[PDB]
C-alpha cells in the first residue's frame, strides 16, 4: 500500500518498522523528507499475512528538466534487497505510487556488489550502475558506492575505541587529547552554530559546495538528540573541529564534518575518537565513516579513514533502477558504455 | 554536489 501521510497512526506504524529494522536507514525515514523539503515524498509498504509491515520503501521525486520527475529512494528500500522476487513485489507497489510521475525509481541499497546480484537484478529488468560508471569517479552515482565502515562486532568486549585499535594508532588518538583538546557533543542550536562555521570555512578551504545552515536545522528539528549528534572540538575555548553523527539502524554513521584553517591539532581524530565511543556505549553493531573515491593514498578521504577502518572499504551495488520512461531515461542517465 | 547526503 501506499503511505497516507497525514494519518498520524499509519505514519507512527510505518515509523516503527523503519527504526527497529536491521535494514534501517536514516535516509529512509520519514524525518528524511522534511530535510529535504525540495522534494515531494511517496512511500509504500509490504505487509505479511498479519497485516505486519515486512518492507518499506520511502521515495522522494525530484524535478528534471522534463515533464518527468525523477524518484530517488536514498540508501533503500527497508528491507533484505537480495530476496529479488519481494524486491519486485515492493517496488510494483512504489511503481503504482508514483501514477506514472517519473522516469525512473532509482535506490541504492547499501549492500554489497556481487557478480552474482548485479546479473540477477539485470535478469528482473532493472538497469544497474556501478563498476560500469567507476572509471567517472566518486559522484558517478549519487552516493559514494564505496564506503569505510568498521564493524565493531568483531570486538565484542571493547570497551573504549582506543580498544580497537594497534598500539601505533592508539598512539595517534590519544595525541589531541593530551595536546588539550576537548570534545562536548549534543544537538542543540549552539552546537549547530559551531559545527557551520567549520564547515563552511573547510568549504571555502577546499573549494566545494556546501549546503545551507537551514538544511541542518531542519534535521535537528527531525531527529532528537538520542538519533542526531553534533561533536564540537575545542582547545582552551578555541574552535578547532567539528562533526556530525547519526544513529540509526546498525550503524551510527559520521556524515558531516568541519574544521578550520591551519592548525588543528589532530582535533578530527578526538571527534572520531567520540563518535565510536557512542556507537560503543549504544552497542551498535557499524560504525560508518563514509565514502571515498579510491582505496589509494592519492585519495586525501581514505587516508583519513584508513586511519580508523583497517579493513577494505565496503563496495555497494550502487544504483538499481527501475526504467519507467526509458526515452526520458536514455536522455537523463548515461550508463558508462 | 560536492558527498551525497
Amino acid at each position: 500500500p501506499v503511505l497516507n501521510l497525514n494519518d498520524p497512526q499509519a505514519v507512527e506504524r510505518y515509523e516503527e518498522f523503519m527504526r527497529q529494522s536491521p535494514y534501517g536507514q536514516v535516509t529512509q525515514d520519514l524525518g528524511w523528507a522534511k530535510v529535504k523539503n525540495n522534494w515531494e515524498p511517496v512511500d509504500v509498504y509490504l505487509e505479511d499475512d498479519q497485516g505486519a509491515i515486512i518492507a518499506a520503501m520511502s521515495m522522494l521525486l525530484g524535478d528534471t528538466p522534463t515533464d518527468k520527475k525523477f524518484a530517488y529512494a536514498s540508501k533503500g528500500p527497508v528491507m533484505d534487497v537480495t530476496d529479488v522476487d519481494l524486491l519486485d513485489r515492493l517496488v510494483d507497489e512504489a511503481v503504482k505510487a508514483l501514477d506514472g510521475r517519473a522516469y525512473v525509481l532509482r535506490f541504492d541499497p547499501e549492500v554489497a556488489y556481487s557478480d552474482e546480484f548485479n546479473t540477477t537484478l539485470q535478469d528482473h529488468g532493472y538497469v544497474t550502475r556501478n563498476r560500469n560508471v567507476a572509471d567517472a569517479g566518486m559522484h558517478a552515482t549519487i552516493q559514494p558506492r564505496l564506503n569505510m565502515v568498521l564493524d565493531l562486532t568483531k570486538f565484542p568486549d571493547a570497551k573504549t575505541t582506543l580498544d580497537l585499535y594497534p598500539s601505533k594508532t592508539k598512539s595517534k588518538i590519544k595525541r589531541p587529547f593530551r595536546d588539550g583538546v576537548e570534545v562536548h557533543s549534543g544537538n542543540s542550536a549552539t552546537e549547530l552554530d559551531e559545527f557551520f562555521k567549520t564547515y563552511t570555512t573547510m568549504a571555502e578551504r577546499h573549494g566545494i559546495t556546501h549546503r545551507p545552515i537551514e538544511y541542518f536545522q531542519r534535521m535537528q528539528a527531525a531527529f532528537d538528540a538520542d538519533t542526531m549528534r553534533i561533536f564540537v572540538a575545542e582547545r582552551e575555548g578555541k574552535l578547532l573541529s567539528t562533526g556530525i553523527a547519526l544513529k540509526y539502524g546498525r550503524k551510527i554513521w559520521y556524515m558531516y564534518a568541519g574544521s578550520m584553517d591551519g592548525n588543528t591539532y589532530y582535533a578530527p581524530y578526538a571527534v572520531q575518537s567520540e563518535m565510536i565511543q557512542w556507537a560503543l556505549d549504544t552497542n551498535t553493531d557499524l560504525y560508518d565513516l563514509g565514502g571515498i573515491e579510491s582505496e589509494s593514498t592519492d585519495d586525501s578521504l581514505y587516508v583519513f579513514k584508513h586511519v580508523f577502518v583497517k579493513d577494505a572499504p565496503r563496495e555497494y551495488i550502487g544504483e538499481i533502477d527501475k526504467v519507467l520512461d526509458p526515452e526520458v531515461y536514455a536522455e537523463l542517465v548515461k550508463d558508462g558504455h | 554536489a560536492x558527498c551525497x547526503x
